[PDB]
RNA sequence: GUAAACGAUGUCGACUUGGAGGUUGUGCGCGUGGCUUCCGGAGCUAACGCGUUAAGUCGACCGCCUGGGGAGUA
RNA sequence: CCCGCAGAAGAAGCACCGGCUAACUCCGUGCCAGCAGCCGCGGUAAUACGGAGGGUGCAAGCGUUAAUCGGAAUUACUGGGCGUAAAGCGCACGCAGGCGGUUUGUUAAGUCAGAUGUGAAAUCCCCGGGCUCAACCUGGGAACUGCAUCUGAUACUGGCAA
RNA sequence: UAGCUAGUAGGUGGGGUAACGGCUCACCUAGGCGACGAUCCCUAGCUGGUCUGAGAGGAUGACCAGCCACACUGGAACUGA
């Protein structure tokens, strides 16, 4: 699996005494063959919270129905104020994608995209809306499938 | 318009071999091409996705010797060209005619071939040439006492010889037969790195 | 009031699928009937049905795949407020081929690729995937 | 908003004039105090800028040498910390001096090269 | 065929003269939405046969005054 | 001629699991209408919450917004 | 343009290095002097001021200012909102306007299809050609999304009739 | 800025122009324009294109080419295809 860390952000709660800083951790898993998964951790220290991500992001990943590393056809991805467009590109074009929305679509094994993420850019939840888009894309399998169709009738 | 500086700071600040040095003696023996440059060389911090991607188009740029706005020229034209954008962009710095003087051994250096600096029998003084499929490049007759070109034949006898390509000896002359696809050259450079930075 | 009876029909048909209905009813019209016939050849329905004749319901039977209801959007497009036609080379493309638009030609109500075979333009009704 | 209303309804330097420098002549010369959280003399002078407006404009780095009647070259560029200073006077240009003794950024500073 | 444009009479009271508004209908060059654009042409009408509700064929001809440029043609529907 | 004139929620129509009440008709304990209150499901929402009386899913038309002030002022 | 002569000879700068943003140290200063696009920096160990050493980026240029679009889905047609963030008129009636249940016939205005005419050349784009290369020049094409006219189609929208 | 217009809108006849025409004049009719924004005020040469933009847009009209207008300011004709 290839990991990539996203984001790490210094957080705080008070209490009696003055303000407890800890970290978190956002972070990214894949195989570089649709399959991916984000992680989530939080720490005192750095690197433990990214340690707890990288747990999490590996037993939370979904399948992703690629086409020769780009998308089946384009797709909209939503969490929270995050909006993101995705679209399937030629070959060389590279991700043409933010940083949060590159980083789920590098390890995923998407090579080729052109991406624009709309509304909030949080990563937290620019990532929560990019693997939503990506889990919702049709295969021109499954849409044969549940139209009751061959594919190339489809 | 030239960069007249030392040269084995770029293969230390990029981290590889850039192929900059004639190879009189080993590129350990004459530099630390572990560490980067300066006071702060030991030191290698954590760079940016900005700073990857960067260093990887100053890596591209640093072997031949061409500034920024002749670079980003090419980018232009690969990004036009049909196909593959980084792939199109590597067979145009391959086509340079600068690449050929020094790669068939003529230059030591490709500071010393372009100091040196004929194409289908017609003389080209023009480091950025673009030479093309079938076309025959070859030395004048005029400066072939020079022992300059002697030595550098002899430093290009001890490298991997181009496979795409067809240098003589004596007249000294080769085919660019076909344009190099990306299998060709070094699975080292990641020149989408290059296309996302200028798409940037 | 009720001023454009095919976005109805979409809704029941959407609202259907997300309540897991097996079918939905509704008044019949011409056009309707028409739009229900290509959901059906397409295989976004399952069958169709009219019944009376004063006043005709059709009835829509609805289908499921995996769970998963099969009409995952459905969506008008041209409406009474804004009327959108297109000519045969910009008929639209939903979800890249694997989806439909309907599309109402002056050789009757077909689908985007219909259409484009056929060298027809015309009236883009719904969006369907 | 819907289509029939968008049918019925369809959807910091003014003194320069939208060139790049305006000359003028200082009419009054002087320090000010910047807001919170800083403190300094921070030198400043009214300009009578040739179009007629006239403006505060800031006198960047160490010692100036701009009387009333000294005619100057302003630019755009505003201080952040002295609310209403919009301009900067171009050090080395007309009767403004270049900073003294500069050795970095001196092209910034109307200093000639040593 | 030769050019001529269909509208409703909407003043029949000069004398040998109608006013015309041509209806078209056109797509809203921003928004899509087709509107209503209404032309009204100075029209010749010798006879004055036509009266104000009558829907009148017309052609264009040469000046007949300063502002008709357009013969009456046919009446296709009395009002 | 204005109010925190407030549900701080424009009007009309269609569609989409439930539960407990109030009030007012009506047919044979069991139905079927109108109006209304509380809870909550999917869904929606930044969250709070809304939830067949929607802030859900749609359509028609209108009104209105575009950083805080200056100013609902000149 | 070519040939010959002499000798590295006659020819490197500008901005930047706290984050955003590629590049860090020492010395001077001590909320001063000063910096600053935004957040901010400076009150005695300042990678932020000033100099130096080192470094990064560009390079016969480099910076700064001005100006336009972009990023800004921040006027949202494509492509946004209005319970509490800015935003539902205090409520209604209603003319103009927008919109319009269902069936048949008819019309062919919208719409759709084809054809014809036009849409200057240059420019842009594509494949070539010419200046040693390039810029530049240039052949043919494509494009000019439009407009008009004629001939058809008739599902949908409109008109008319029932 | 909500009303504007008396050669004003149309007609007949005479005159006038290279030519149609309120172009002009006499008489007759009382029209004509305007919320699809007339009239009034402010700014502005228009276009091919140019810059930007994924596009839709936004900004722009210097150079090159097409059209227009002007020639110290106001007015006028003469000559002449
Ligand atoms: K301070
Ligand atoms: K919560
Ligand atoms: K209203
Ligand atoms: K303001
Ligand atoms: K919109
Ligand atoms: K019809
Ligand atoms: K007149
Ligand atoms: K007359
Ligand atoms: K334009
Ligand atoms: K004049
Ligand atoms: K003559
Ligand atoms: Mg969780
Ligand atoms: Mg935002
Ligand atoms: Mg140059
Ligand atoms: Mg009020
Ligand atoms: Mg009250
Ligand atoms: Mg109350
Ligand atoms: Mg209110
Ligand atoms: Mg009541
Ligand atoms: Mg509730
Ligand atoms: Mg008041
Ligand atoms: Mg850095
Ligand atoms: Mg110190
Ligand atoms: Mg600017
Ligand atoms: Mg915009
Ligand atoms: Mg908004
Ligand atoms: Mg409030
Ligand atoms: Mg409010
Ligand atoms: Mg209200
Ligand atoms: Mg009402
Ligand atoms: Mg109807
Ligand atoms: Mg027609
Ligand atoms: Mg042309
Ligand atoms: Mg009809
Ligand atoms: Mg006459
Ligand atoms: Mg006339
Ligand atoms: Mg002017
Ligand atoms: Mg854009
Ligand atoms: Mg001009
Ligand atoms: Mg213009
Ligand atoms: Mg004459």
């Amino acid at each position: 699996l290839q990991e990539k860390l996203i984001a790490v952000n210094r957080v705080s709660k008070t209490v009696k005494g003055g303000r407890i800083f800890s970290f978190t951790a956002l972070t990214v898993v894949g195989d570089g063959n649709g399959r991916v998964g984000f992680g989530y951790g939080k720490a005192r220290e750095v690197p433990a919270a990214i340690q707890k991500a990288m747990e999490k992001a590996r037993r939370n990943m979904i399948n992703v129905a690629l086409n020769n590393g780009t998308l089946q056809h384009p797709v909209k991805g939503v969490h929270t104020g995050s909006r993101v467009f995705m679209q399937p590109a030629s070959e060389g074009t590279g991700i043409i994608a933010g940083g949060a929305m590159r980083a789920v679509l590098e390890v995923a094994g998407v090579h080729n995209v052109l991406a624009k993420a709309y509304g909030s850019t949080n990563p937290i939840n620019v990532v929560r809306a990019t693997i939503d888009g990506l889990e919702n894309m049709n295969s021109p399998e499954m849409v044969a499938a549940k139209r009751g169709k061959s594919v190339e009738e489809i | 318009a030239r960069y007249l500086g030392p040269k084995l700071k770029l293969s230390r600040r990029e981290g590889t071999d850039l192929f900059l040095k004639s190879g009189v003696r080993a590129i350990d023996t004459k530099c630390k091409i572990e560490q980067a440059p300066g006071q702060h060389g030991a030191r290698k911090p954590r760079l940016s996705d900005y700073g990857v991607q960067l260093r990887e188009k100053q890596k591209v740029r640093r072997i031949y010797g061409v500034l920024e706005r002749q670079f980003r020229n090419y980018y232009k034209e690969a990004a036009r060209l049909k196909g593959n954008t980084g792939e199109n962009l590597l067979a145009l710095l391959e086509g340079r005619l600068d690449n050929v003087v020094y790669r068939m051994g003529f230059g030591a250096t490709r500071a010393e071939a372009r100091q040196l600096v004929m194409v289908n029998g017609r003389v080209v003084n023009i480091a950025s040439y673009q030479v093309s499929p079938n076309d025959v490049v070859s030395i004048r007759e005029k400066a072939k006492k020079q022992s300059r070109v002697k030595a550098a034949l002899e430093l290009a006898e001890q490298r991997e010889k181009p496979t795409w390509l067809e240098v003589d000896a004596g007249k000294m002359e080769g085919t660019f037969k076909r344009k190099p696809e990306r299998s060709d050259l070094s699975a080292d450079i990641n020149e989408h790195l290059i296309v996302e930075l200028y798409s940037k | 009031s009720m001023q454009d009876p095919i976005a109805d029909m979409l809704t029941r048909i959407r609202n259907g699928q997300a309540a897991n209905k097996a079918a939905v009813t509704m008044p019949s019209s011409k056009l309707k009937v028409a739009i229900a016939n290509v959901l059906k050849e397409e295989g976004f329905i399952e069958d169709f049905k009219v019944e009376g004749d004063t006043k005709p319901e059709l009835e829509l039977t609805l289908k499921y795949f995996q769970g998963k209801a099969v009409v995952e959007s459905i969506q008008r497009v041209s409406r009474p407020g804004l009327r959108i036609y297109k000519r045969k080379d910009e008929l639209p493309k939903v979800m890249a081929g694997l989806g439909i638009a309907v599309v109402s030609t002056s050789k009757g109500v077909m689908t985007d690729r219909a259409a484009r075979q056929a060298g027809l333009g015309g009236e883009i009704i719904c969006y369907v995937a | 908003a819907t289509v029939n209303q968008l049918v019925r309804k369809p959807r910091n330097v003014p003194a320069l004039e939208a060139c790049p420098q305006k000359r003028g002549v200082c009419t009054r010369v002087y320090t000010t105090t910047p807001k919170k959280p800083n403190s300094a003399l921070r030198k400043v002078c009214r300009v009578r800028l040739t179009n007629g407006f006239e403006v505060t404009s800031y006198i960047g780095g160490e010692g100036h040498n701009l009387q009333e009647h000294s005619v100057i070259l302003i630019r755009g560029g505003r201080v952040k910390d002295l609310p209403g200073v919009r301009y900067h006077t171009v050090r080395g240009a007309l009767d403004c001096s270049g900073v003294k003794d500069r050795k970095q950024a001196r092209s910034k500073y109307g200093v000639k090269r040593p | 065929k030769i050019r001529t444009l269909q509208g409703r009479v909407v003043s029949d009271k000069m004398e040998k003269s109608i006013v015309v508004a041509i209806e078209r209908f056109v797509k809203h060059p921003i928004y899509g939405k087709f509107i209503k654009r209404t032309t009204k042409l100075h029209v010749h009408d010798e006879n004055n046969e036509c009266g104000i509700g009558d829907v009148v064929e017309i052609r264009e001809c040469r000046p007949l005054s300063k502002t008709k440029s357009w013969t009456l043609v046919r009446v296709v529907e009395k009002a």
